């Protein structure tokens, strides 16, 4: 339920092939640019970094939770369907 | 003590024969009519108690029957039956002796009552006699604390008990007659022993001390 | 300020709607009150008592998940009373929590472990023996190890309100209260992996995912479910180039916080 | 106006169905119950 | 007045406490019940609430909250919902029998009080939630209710005052937690007896989501006598802010364990050797007293010498006046065993909904078991004190507070006893 990991913007790369090592079965890769992510304070700062380094970027807008109408008295409603059958 | 989970047994499978008698159905209808419309699901406890009073204990088939009668979830019925302590989820004897061993009953020495019941019935606490006439358990406060020590057998209160007195109560139960409940130390109720320290004078009656303008 | 009230949190003013809880005001200002039983898509239960905070000029701590702010309250979230309440509640939980962290599927995804490290104490005054609860068999999808359960009724509220099955519940009383089904009932319906999602402890784990990987091992890839046509957003967790788990994504316009069992 | 004798003995001859039968007998004296607007909360 | 006690029998309210007179409608009418009830209801709600406020009657349940204000919380226009008066006759507290006694021996005062309170708040029904073990008491209450219905005091014309009132009796199934207000509300609503959080208060959301008010049997039963004889008389009895008569249940190590009705602010000593016949062995043989039921801490003899029986007096004595259950323990009492049995009772009766009470009260039961055995070390006394302070004020209802308080009293007073027990166990072990 923690939300502290949803505060900073992140840039990652497209995933490439991770095949199987013949000797041990380890996950072997060929790209270098896979295990890295970059952290940013702002979407426009991340976009500026991407255009400065010449990488084609897909930007996704921030998904914030919609505010909810929470009330403890709805669990014991006289006529509404929000009355709970148990606690 | 008991386990709050269900295991199917040949005596407590969900196919054991339980159904309400027509007069019990009339009583259930009376309870539902007492409760409001749309909140008739509040009748879970009285209908479950009526099922217990009909059948002795409460099998899983009786729980499901109460659930389908009241159109309430069987899980809610199970929750009620497992939360509340007066619903017997296992078969008990004809006489269910509950001995109160809470602190003032302990002060008035209900331990002697418990040990003499154990010796007289030949059983430990929480178990049933082989002839299925007596079950003996310890319970919390039963609401009669100045009358300590005390037991409750079925719906009857036996108070001011000595070991000899509870021996005659057990003998009367074995003989099959009504043990005439109440205190057994010669006093009628919670009044002080050896005299009445209050309410000696007759009550004043109607229209006494009524204020003006009323 | 029409249809709005002013409330203070750590001396910082904020404007909230009437009926807004203390926890909602705190997440509005930008901090997260500790929680175990509160879920923003379930009904308010208020039993875990982790969200107790101190209001200024008030000698009684209040539960942030249930108490609504009225007017001009000062919510002292990092106060000494709030810290002591959080420490006491977490040590009460870990008194009878089983000592099962290495063999637990909720290895690094444990709210109990995390919030214990964050707010609780670091030692134990429990010199007694813990309680142990027998395990249920609600289905081959959800593996139940009910010793780890902290009785937050999240699964019960979810099954009652969203799944709409009314099959789970609390049987018993006191320390012996057990969450589950009274009889051996197979808990299979739609959206039945979200109990594995929203159970904070590792009481309700995923049987196909059982004893496979760890959250620090798994890499998260944001993708779209295609098993049905709802197009629910998912996170595919892959470790060492192999798909390990499917998790939902918070998208309020498509699937909220849940995915179907076929998807999962 | 006797005061030396216990006179609650009516509770001695009470069977296991006394409360329920008297509730059933008394049910015809009650006012109609209010309606919640639905048959059940479902 | 300065010295209290010596209540007169003509001023005593419960004139049939011992059941020596008839408890039916004829006996109630002979003793003065159901008198000018139609005049009371025609005087109406505001007059009754003013009478309660001038009485200054507090809750007999143990909460201690002013009955006048608590009943005036429902002096509102209806929002399309019914309003309910609920009576608590659970009597869970150990040491207490007063509500059982007054329901069994004088139930028409209870029915008249239900009618008076329902008219005062504005209500259509009073649900009397009785303990399930009180089968004979519930049947007697039902007999009295049927007598009132046949006499026309209840139902479609409340004593001819053009007021529709119903009285229901609902039985529990043995839960001290269902003795509580909101858990009682849920028990009436049919769910398992777990208290709900406040807000919403029962004056806004109670049983079935309707505005309700839960009131004690003693409070409801003294309501119509208060209305008939006036609030000034009830306020004149007792001290300031602790006024009126009170049913004290004296039990334990006393010569005559009894329930008596006595004026408030009576000295505890005077009460004990006036109605209980004295402590077994004497006041020198007295060791400790729990004055306000098992949710209140213990007090030793040195402070029992001159303590009064007020809410404020017991608060100043670091205790409370709950259901006026005076449990008396003499020099031969195993005091740690008594308190540990109380904590075991609280462990068995906690509903387990909320974590501090559930886990902590189980923990304190285990710790006090080891304290009775002597199997601990003196740092665990302070550890148990901190556990009790962590439970108290962090729970949903006041069962956690009522379980933490007796251990707090035992640690505060009889700490050398615990240290001596641990020392004895240590020197016998090695
Ligand atoms: C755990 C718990 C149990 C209680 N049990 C009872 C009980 O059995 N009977 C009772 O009259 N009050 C009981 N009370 C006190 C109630 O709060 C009180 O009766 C109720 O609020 C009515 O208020 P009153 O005292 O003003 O009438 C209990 C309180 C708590 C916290
Ligand atoms: S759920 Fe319990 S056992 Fe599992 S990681 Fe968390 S604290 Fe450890
Ligand atoms: S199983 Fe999990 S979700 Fe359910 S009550 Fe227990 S801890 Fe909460
Ligand atoms: S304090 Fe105890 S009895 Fe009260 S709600 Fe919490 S668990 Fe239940
Ligand atoms: S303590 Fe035993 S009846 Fe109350
Ligand atoms: S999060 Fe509020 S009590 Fe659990
Ligand atoms: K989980």
């Amino acid at each position: 339920s923690g939300v502290n990991n949803t505060k900073k913007w992140k840039m990652e790369f497209d995933t490439r092939e991770r095949w199987e090592n013949p000797l041990m079965g380890w996950a072997s890769t060929a790209d270098p640019l896979s295990n890295m992510v970059l952290t940013f304070s702002a979407k426009e700062d991340a976009i500026a970094f991407a255009e400065k380094n010449g990488w084609s970027y897909d930007v996704e807008e921030k998904k914030v939770p919609k505010p909810k109408s929470k009330s403890y008295g709805a669990n014991f409603s006289w006529n509404k369907r929000t009355r709970v059958s148990t606690k | 003590g008991a386990l709050f989970v269900h295991r199917d047994t040949p005596e407590n499978n969900p196919d054991t024969p339980f159904d309400f008698t027509p007069e019990n159905y009339k009583r259930i209808e009376a309870i539902v009519k007492n409760y409001p419309e749309g909140h008739q699901a509040a009748a879970v406890l009285p209908v479950l108690d009526l099922a217990q009073r009909q059948n002795g204990w409460l099998p899983i088939s009786a729980m499901n029957k109460v659930a389908e009668v009241l159109q309430v979830p069987p899980m809610r019925v199970y929750e009620v039956a497992t939360f509340y302590t007066m619903y017997n989820r296992k078969p008990v004897g004809k006489y269910h002796i509950q001995v109160c061993t809470t602190t003032p009953c302990m002060l008035r020495d209900s331990d002697s009552i418990l040990e003499t019941l154990q010796r007289k019935l030949g059983i430990k606490v929480g178990e049933t006699t082989p002839d299925k006439l007596f079950t003996l358990i310890e319970v919390e406060c039963l609401g009669a604390c100045v009358n300590a020590p005390m037991v409750q057998i079925n719906d009857n209160y036996y108070e001011d008990l000595t070991p000899k007195d509870i021996e005659e109560i057990i003998d009367e139960l074995k003989a099959g007659k009504v043990p005439k409940p109440g205190p057994r130390s010669g006093r009628f109720c919670c009044e002080p022993a050896g005299g009445l320290t209050s309410l000696t004078e007759p009550p004043k009656g109607p229209g006494f001390g009524v204020q003006a303008g009323l | 300020a029409s249809n709005l009230i002013e409330v203070f949190v750590d001396g910082q003013s904020v404007m909230v709607e009437p009926g807004t809880t203390v926890l909602q005001a705190c997440e509005k200002v930008g901090m997260q009150i500790p929680r175990f039983c509160y879920h923003e898509r379930l009904s308010v239960a208020g039993n875990c008592r982790m969200c107790l905070v101190e209001i200024e000029k008030a000698p009684k701590v209040v539960a942030a998940c249930a108490m609504p702010v009225m007017k001009g309250w000062n919510i002292l979230t990092n106060s000494e009373k709030s810290k002591k309440a959080r420490e006491g509640v977490m040590e009460f939980l870990l008194a009878n929590h089983p000592l099962d962290c290495p063999i637990c599927d909720q290895g690094g995804e444990c709210d109990l472990q995390d919030q214990s490290m964050m707010f609780g104490s670091d030692r134990s005054r429990f010199l007694e023996g813990k309680r142990a609860v027998e395990d249920k068999n609600i289905g081959p999808l959800v593996k139940t190890i009910m010793t780890r359960c902290i009785q937050c009724t999240r699964c019960i509220r979810f099954a009652s309100e969203i799944a709409g099955v009314d099959d789970l519940g609390t049987t018993g009383r006191g320390n012996d209260m057990q969450v589950g089904t009274y009889i051996e009932k197979m808990f299979m319906s739609e959206l039945s992996g979200n109990v594995i999602d929203i159970c904070p402890v590792g009481a309700l784990t995923s049987k196909p995912y059982a004893f496979t990987a760890r959250p620090w091992e798994t890499r998260k890839t944001e993708s779209i479910d295609v098993m049905d046509a709802v197009g629910s957003n998912i996170v595919v967790s892959t470790r060492t180039g192999e798909v390990m788990r499917i998790l939902p994504r918070m998208h309020e316009d498509i699937n909220e916080e849940w995915i179907s069992d076929k998807t999962r | 106006t006797d005061t030396t004798t216990y006179k609650n003995l009516q509770h001695h001859d009470y069977n296991t169905y006394t409360f329920l039968d008297l509730n059933l007998d008394l049910s015809k004296f009650r006012l109609p119950q209010p309606s919640s607007g639905r048959e059940s909360p479902r | 007045k300065t010295s209290f006690g010596s209540l007169k029998d003509e001023d005593r309210i419960f004139t049939n406490l011992y059941g020596r007179h008839d408890w039916r409608l004829k006996g109630a009418l002979r003793r003065g019940d159901w008198y000018k009830t139609k005049e009371i209801l025609l005087k109406g709600p505001d007059w009754i609430l003013g009478e309660m406020k001038t009485s200054g009657l507090r809750g007999r349940g143990g909460a201690g909250f002013p009955t006048g204000l608590k009943w005036s919380f429902m002096n509102k226009p209806s929002d399309g919902r019914p309003k309910y008066l609920v009576v608590n006759a659970d009597e869970g507290e150990p040491g207490t029998c007063k509500d059982r006694e007054i329901m069994r021996h004088d139930p028409h005062k209870l029915v008249e009080g239900c009618l008076v309170g329902g008219r005062a708040m504005g209500a259509r029904a009073a649900y009397i939630y009785i303990r399930g073990e009180f089968y004979n008491e519930a049947s007697n209450l039902q007999v009295a209710i049927r007598e009132a219905y046949e006499a026309g005091l209840i139902g479609k014309n409340a004593c001819g005052s053009d007021y529709d009132f119903d009285v229901f009796v609902v039985r529990g199934a043995g839960a001290y937690i269902c003795g509580e207000e909101t858990a009682l509300i849920e028990s009436i609503e049919g769910k398992q007896g777990k208290p709900r959080l406040k807000p919403p208060f029962p004056a806004d959301v109670g049983v079935f989501g309707c505005p309700t008010t839960v009131a004690n049997v003693e409070t409801v039963a003294v309501s119509p006598t208060i209305c008939r004889r006036g609030g000034t008389w009830f306020a004149g009895f007792g001290r300031e802010r602790n006024s009126g008569t009170k049913l004290f249940n004296i039990s334990g190590h006393v010569n005559h364990p009894c329930t008596v009705e006595e004026e408030m602010s009576v000295p505890l000593k005077e009460l004990i050797e006036k109605h209980a016949g004295g402590v077994t062995g004497g006041w020198d043989n007295l060791l400790a007293v729990i004055p306000g039921g098992s949710s209140t801490p213990l007090i030793p003899k040195s402070v029992c010498e001159t303590v009064l029986m007020d809410f404020d007096a017991l608060v100043q004595a670091q205790t409370g006046l709950g259901t006026a259950a005076v449990i008396v323990m003499d020099r031969s009492t195993d005091i740690v065993k008594a308190i540990a049995r109380l904590i075991e009772f609280y462990k068995h009766e906690s509903c387990g909904q909320c974590t501090p009470c559930r886990e902590g009260v189980d923990w304190m039961n285990k710790v006090m078991a080891r304290f009775v055995k002597g199997d601990a070390r003196p740092a665990e006394i302070d550890s148990l004190w901190e556990i009790s302070k962590q439970i108290e004020g962090h729970t949903i209802c006041a069962l956690g507070d009522g379980a933490a308080w007796p251990v707090q009293g035992l640690i505060r007073h009889f700490r050398p006893e615990l240290e001596d027990r641990m020392q004895r166990f240590a020197q016998q072990h090695r």
